[PDB]
RNA sequence: GGAUAGUGGCCUACCAUGGUUUCAACGGGUAACGGGGAAUAAGGGUUCGAUUCCGGAGAGGGAGCCUGAGAAACGGCUACCACAUCCAAGGAAGGCAGCAGGCGCGCAAAUUACCCAAUCCUAAUUCAGGGAGGUAGUGACAAUAAAUAACGAUACAGGGUCUUGUAAUUGGAAUGAGUACAAUGUAAAUACCUUAACGAGGAACAAUUGGAGGGCAAGUCUGGUGCCAGCAGCCGCGGUAAUUCCAGCUCCAAUAGCGUAUAUUAAAGUUGUUGCAGUUAAAAAGCUCGUAGUUGAACUUUGGGCCCGGUUAACGGGGCCUUUCCUUCUGGCUAAACCAGGACUUUUACUUUGAAAAAAUUAGAGUGUUCAAAGCAGGCGUAUUGCUCGAAUAUAUUAGCAUGGAAUAAUAGAAUAGGACGUUUGGUUCUAUUUUGUUGGUUUCUAGGACCAUCGUAAUGAUUAAUAGGGACGGUCGGGGGCAUCAGUAUUCAAUUGUCAGAGGUGAAAUUCUUGGAUUUAUUGAAGACUAACUACUGCGAAAGCAUUUGCCAAGGACGUUUUCAUUAAUCAAGAACGAAAGUUAGGGGAUCGAAGAUGAUCAGAUACCGUCGUAGUCUUAACCAUAAACUAUGCCGACUAGGGAUCGGGUGGUGUUUUUUUAAUGACCCACUCGGCACCUUACGAGAAAUCAAAGUCUUUGGGUUCUGGGGGGAGUAUGGUCGCAAGGCUGAAACUUAAAGGAAUUGAGGUUUCCGUAGGUGAACCUGCGGAAGGAUCAUUA
């Protein structure tokens, strides 16, 4: 079954951008999908997404608009303590100056550089670049 | 797919998007709850009461009408069966197989039939008794349930 | 995917497999069972003595070639009988009968080096001395 | 209750029947004392920790006790067990896992030396004592610094008038390894630091260890030795399964150090959480259900305005309003509502900050121990009465404690309202900090709780209905299953009629029936099995599997639906249902085929190893067994990604076709879609070692959920133990030892020939045969 809806939409937000597509299509939606499509777009990784409402759980329409390398989530959402967040990083990003981790902790969902700006971590998310 | 079987089919029923009282019905909003509990002193699950609605009466559904489904007007007038309807119809197909196996041995298809259908009525009884709708054990069991289902 | 638990309260499972899974392996299972110390020809330690039974002579081939032969040893603390390598030609006349030699492992993890089968170990010590400065005629063997 | 210093099943008497466990209790092993720590440095890990510090236990092995504040003490005692000493034979006496030392064990570890001078401890005590401890002796465990040589002059080879290399060429300058007056050092010595004197010309005062086919650095080096039915013949050449067989020269790497053996760590992504593989290389359970375990759809305060406000126009912080800061109490401004003030998670997880955390060890600041490893010292002066900086700092990934946050993931709340709120009122039930002098009791008021009911106050209380799931209903669909029933020709046999010399069978023969008529032809019957053609790269079933007609029985998937519950779900150790064929125990019937068997001829060749008869079996009933190449050699669920046409089932539309005898429903076909299948052809956008693959893709740019399995090849699915089976056997399942490979995918160069799998019987064995299954076997021709 769907054990997660977030894996799913970041899944068909690759398969489209390798395939080459302007337009996705997400279904379902959720609140931590919708944030984590906002972090992405604050760094101008995605373009301009949509919500379809219907009454059931909602649809997101993604305007792509190239230079996303890669998106993934991460299984499970591992505790991560502030002082191993740089650790991920290391783990899996391309290089030290660009490429972002998310985070889920107490202040929102943010990426790793606000994360340590305001000093806070929580748990794991997933990762772009 | 299927709980118990390869099959993957998605046919269903798609709800309107659109929670009030379409334009054209007119009716009321108060006589299809006693059409409700006058099908239902007849003896009328609530599955044939909507389909009853709905074919005859041209109730899209009852609950953007009246504003509660079936089991929360009949619960609120007091005619809730002491086990729902879902656990009692799966209780009847297996005491039919189980006439049907009784009275012929070797149908191992059978067996295995009503095998799936013990385990659905396990698993079913177990919900029910999760949220305390059947008292805390209730126990399916195999002579009770055809003293159960008549 | 993968065929192993994800999950965030998922240890155990990943804990007792792969516990098993290194049972099936082949240092941790020679370790853990203390195999050297039930039926190694050593006790499981570096070096070991014995003294010299036999001298057997194995050859490669027909004797238009190298001689090399060499002894079988019993041990002294387990008394196991097991066979050595004495070095090239010329210390087989060094070593004698009852001759109290000390020997080392040969240098495969118990396969044959070069293409003598059979034997695991190497003369060091003969008579107590030496062997590679009683061939060098820098020190002689005592009498006895 | 006893006993204890004291709690306590610690023990006793009585009474209950409890307590722990698949979240691994209990039993077993440990070549197991625990921790600080050690090695390995990308991270994460892996291995070690007997051993300079902390805690425990012990004094040859059980057991007991005195004295004392403190002991179940052993450099205290008593007895038992095992060793063992003395003698006058009656008796007495023992405990080095303290320091030296010796025996034994082994690959494996030193002085029967000096002293309380330092550090500390004990005592009646500055004073005595201390094998605690320090000092020296042995000591290549481990670590620091650097000796074995440096500078000229002459002659050659150079680069070419100023710079190098070579020489049985030459010259003098410096020194410590040593030896030693002295002084220092020290408890006293030794040694160090300092130093009068002596001490360098090559066999000086001499450096070693290992290697020279590749990894891996340095020999197109030399000589010798053992062998040849190879050429010549006594000088030799070439070759030697001589794995170089050995010496000399030369070179290489490190250097007072180098090699070897064993264990371990890394490079090792061959243990894989990060981070592997499971079509064909090892490996997806035969299939489905199902408990624990692991995992599980979406939704509930968002947004805006206002300021103040920290650091470099930007990031971070807090307060107000926007229907919004909600809860529990003392005192003042007041007229249930403000302020000064005590604290809060329904109940957690998660994260930030703080504490309290032994030193030594690790990282690290300062500091010329002559550098350094170290050490925690030192520094500057009027160096004649002094002054002064230091002995920091960081980390500890679990548990307990305090605290900020409220995303993420849970969990509880109002459905028979038994719900929340009140200056709406009566009654019950209890207690009084008081005042009637204190106290005991009697009562009222009053004060604070709990309850029984009546009037209200309010938007009065129930989230979608997941292209999740189950359930209902309608019409279908299918070689899905059980029972009953029907049919078909075939085979074999029997009866009746016909007719004459053969018939069978193979490569060739022979047994065999036959002038009581074989074989064949014709009519009829009986038995048992099986369902050809139609039959498809079609259908159904969880898999094995399922093919004549009809009836009965119960089930099922896909489709359709504005039906109904609202998470009921995914995958699953335990546990369960079914499981081809062969096989077992009893009955039935036994047509055909046919393991076993009985016999024919064995002809170089059976390449063509057969023929006839034929039990068990094949079928069935009632019980068992539980395996196959049980194969898609590809777990199951969920998502996304590429074109094309067929085709099965359902549904929607067509002023389409066709059959009614009137062109009305309907059935068939055509067209366009749509959902669900079984597949098919092209391609690489991707993947792969390749064959190839629409999954074997979305994977070094490595994480959606979950179950099982593999760890180089034999030994070996063997031995042993357990369990299940009537048995055959099934499941579970090694080790010692041996091997440097083994395998997969493709291209290029005397005889029997398919390769196997499960199961049963015979056999000189690999073999031969019976039944069922697989391809891991090489698809032309016609048509559409």
């Amino acid at each position: 079954t769907r054990s997660s809806v977030l894996a799913d939409a970041l899944n068909a937000i690759n398969n489209a951008e390798k395939t080459g597509k302007r337009q996705v299509l997400i279904r379902p939606s959720s609140k931590v999908i919708i944030k984590f499509l906002q972090v992405m777009q604050k760094h101008g990784y995605i373009g301009e997404f949509e919500y379809i409402d219907d009454h059931r759980s909602g649809k997101i329409v993604v305007q792509l608009n190239g230079r996303l390398n890669k998106c993934g989530v991460i299984s499970p959402r591992f505790n991560v303590k502030i002082g191993d967040i740089e650790k991920w990083t290391a783990n899996l990003l391309p290089a030290r100056q660009f490429g972002y981790v998310i985070l889920t902790t107490s202040a929102g969902i943010m990426d790793h550089e606000e994360a340590r700006r305001k000093h806070v971590s929580g748990k794991i998310l997933g990762f772009v670049y | 797919g299927r709980m118990h079987s390869a099959g993957k089919g998605i046919s269903s029923s798609a709800i309107p998007y659109s929670r009030n009282a379409p334009a054209w019905f007119k009716l009321s909003s108060e006589s299809v709850i006693e059409q409700i509990v006058k099908y239902a002193r007849k003896g009328l699950t609530p599955s044939q009461i909507g389909v009853l609605l709905r074919d005859a009466h041209g109730v899209t559904q009852a609950r953007v009408i009246t504003g509660n489904k079936i089991m929360r007007i009949l619960k609120s007038n007091g005619l809730a069966p002491e086990i729902p309807e879902d656990l009692y119809y799966l209780i009847k197909k297996a005491v039919s197989v189980r006439k049907h196996l009784e009275r012929n041995r070797k149908d191992k298809d059978a067996k295995f039939r009503l095998i799936l259908i013990e385990s659905r009525i396990h698993r079913l009884a177990r919900y029910y008794r999760t949220v305390a709708v059947l008292p805390p054990n209730w126990k399916y069991e195999s002579a009770t349930a055809s003293a159960l289902v008549n | 995917g993968k065929g192993k638990p994800r999950g965030l309260n998922s240890a155990r499972k990943l804990r007792v497999h792969r516990r098993n899974n290194r049972w099936a392996e082949n240092n941790y299972k020679k370790r853990l069972l203390g195999t050297a110390f039930k039926s190694s020809p050593f006790g499981g330690s570096s070096h070991a003595k014995g003294i010299v039974l036999e001298k057997l002579g194995i050859e490669s081939k027909q004797p238009n070639s190298a001689i090399r032969k060499c002894v079988r040893v019993q041990l002294i603390k387990n008394g196991k009988k097991v066979t050595a390598f004495v070095p090239n030609d010329g210390c087989l006349n060094f070593v004698d009968e009852n001759d109290e030699v000390l020997l080392a492992g040969f240098g495969r993890k118990g396969k044959a080096k070069g293409d003598i089968p059979g034997v695991r170990f190497k003369v060091v010590k003969v008579s107590g001395v030496s062997l590679l400065a009683l061939w060098k005629e820098k020190k002689e063997k005592p009498r006895s």
